[PDB]
């Protein structure tokens, strides 16, 4: 195998075909990527064994068919290194790869192309294009409320549910819970499905925010995405997700509005005084006022007041901080609503002026 | 600390 | 102690005191900021035993004295955490240090300040002021060179060096060294001292870039920089550094200039061939010719031929590439100039415009 | 990897 590419036009490809991997690899062939040059085209391969990254780039000038396996982070680096403009002519030499360009010249370690980690086959069950905004927007909503290598697997990862014309992320710890949907302009049947947790970084890495719509495909075990010459494929989580439905407030009694910021703010300074381990803040709610406290054990105190918009009864809610911040952090809004029913069950953190994305978070006694 | 479920 | 302080004019006080004093403190009272309010003004000290950071803030409002010890961090993020022009009002109201702004309230413990380590008085020996900016340049152009937990604990540090009206900076770790002399236009007597690398990064820290002149200090075994209202304080190094004006080669015969950037990106690319852990590559200099070569253990190969400004014998020498590269990436010029005597002697490093700051790297084999 | 001194 040969083929002579512009650096331009290897190094974004590069960039995210290394996506998958890690510092130390589990098999050192992992460690590698697939290079197949046919038809006019360099595909390039890295992956973990649970998911691959797949990146075609057209080759216009002279190439020879081949495959091989090359060190991904050499040579990227190799590539990253040379000049802007540069030719980069790759040869296969034996059980060497031969990068040249210019007066510089790399003989790369090489590793059976055969022996390079196949990802089983699956049929495509449920089908669609979105804009990268939309899937950007869906999982930055609802991502740090996925689970952080709980023993429940199911939960470090993300439900993709589609239903209708809509599409819906949602994410949980156990303790709080994000939920994005949106809406995809095409019918869908029913499916929900787990991303796993690194599978998720992945689909988040993989939007570049320009012109070019996503391409989705769910398998039952699998998920495929593709964006302009980019092709990831995660497997996904053999587990039950928890039905955030059930999850849900109800018919919350009482409905408080707040800007953002302010309460952002004074909930960020509480924080600081609260208990390092269990993050503990009581919320005193009143008519148009929220009086947030914390304390630790070394006895510090902290206290904020905030004119809110509140007209039902006076309630006193704890709750773990850093949730709330989480949800305040993702929010991005001008004014939130925060929908409550009693001192011992959940929260439901929104948009003042947006109902697609909805943040539960379970209080504390 | 409380739990959804 | 009572004060009343605009917040963006106690933020870089706290910055510059609290930011120093970082992680798991040997006492507890030394993860405390000292808060003295005596004359009009306040004082701010954070320690580590060693060394000190003591700001002064003039009080234009009403004020009491009184000293106490308070968590550095914790205060710091409640004063950062509060709006922009917030008023921040601070009392001592038993073990209990109460912080006031807006409808904010904040209780923090206290230890007292009879318990604050205090720093032994002492006589400066040497004294000059410069501006920030030639102390950024005297440390950034050497720091990189300074060793990393070598023991002999003494190339740990940097050497500040006086001698007529220059003040020079000296950093080794035994294997390439990195001198840098500036003219301060201040008669100043012979004397040399070791601040050990906290103090050095402190220095660094304590530089805004703006107006104010940097004011030095030196005692026989504590140095001591003013900038404003801020009072940095460290302990010296107790040790010999080695003489630099020795280490560098007496009358080099041949001389190679290049363009630095040219150089760099050559170095940088035989650098992911090289050794991971000796960093080995091979420079072939030829009339206006270098050729760069590098191998690792699985016989990977890199090879670079660059044009360069070379009249003398060929010659083969060997060289740690990161030493390379952390002076080339150190210079920031247009051109290098490389100093070689043979194979087995150091070779020195300099813009080849500017004799300010020279690159002593002794080669391999 | 020679030594300076």
């Amino acid at each position: 195998m040969k083929f002579t590419v512009e650096r331009e036009h290897l190094l974004k490809p590069l960039q995210q075909v290394s996506g998958p991997l890690g510092g130390r690899p589990t098999l050192p062939i992992l460690g590698n990527l697939l290079l197949q040059v046919a038809d006019g085209t360099l595909s390039l391969t890295g992956t973990d064994l649970e998911m691959e990254m797949v990146a075609r780039v057209a080759l216009v000038q002279p190439h020879e068919p081949g495959a091989t396996t090359v060190p991904a982070r050499k040579f990227f680096d190799i590539c990253r290194g040379l000049p802007e403009g540069a030719e980069i002519a790759v040869q296969l030499e034996g059980e060497r790869m031969l990068v040249r360009s210019g007066r510089s010249r790399f003989s790369l370690s090489t590793l059976p192309a055969a022996d390079f980690p196949n990802l089983d086959d699956w049929q495509s069950e449920v089908e669609f294009t979105l804009p990268q905004a939309t899937m950007k927007r869906l999982i930055e909503a609802t991502q740090f409320s996925m689970a952080h290598q709980d023993v429940r697997y199911y939960l470090n990862g993300m439900l993709f549910e589609t239903e209708g014309e809509e599409l819906r992320t949602v994410a949980t710890d156990g303790h709080r819970l994000a939920v994005c949907s949106m809406p995809i302009g095409q019918s869908l049947p029913s499916h929900s499905v787990i991303v796993p947790r690194k599978g998720v970084i992945e689909l988040m890495r993989m939007l570049d925010g320009g012109d070019n719509p996503l391409r989705v495909q769910i398998g039952s075990n699998n998920i495929r995405a593709h964006v302009g010459d980019f092709i990831f494929t995660s497997k996904l989580v053999d587990g039950r997700f928890p039905d955030y439905r059930r999850v849900l407030p109800k018919n919350p009694d009482k409905h408080l509005e707040a800007g953002c910021d302010l309460l952002k703010q004074a909930f960020a300074r509480a924080a600081i005084l609260s208990n390092e381990k269990f993050r503990g803040v009581r919320l005193y709610v009143s008519e148009n006022q929220l009086k947030i406290t914390a304390n630790n054990p070394e006895q510090e105190e902290a206290e904020e007041i905030l004119d809110v918009t509140y007209s039902g009864a006076e309630m006193e809610i704890g709750f773990n901080v850093s949730y709330v911040l989480d949800v305040l952090n993702a929010l991005k809004c001008e004014n939130v609503r925060m929908m409550l029913t009693d001192s011992v069950s959940s929260v439901q953190i929104e948009d003042a002026a947006s109902q697609s994305a909805a943040y539960v978070v379970m209080p504390m006694r | 600390q409380l739990d959804l479920f």
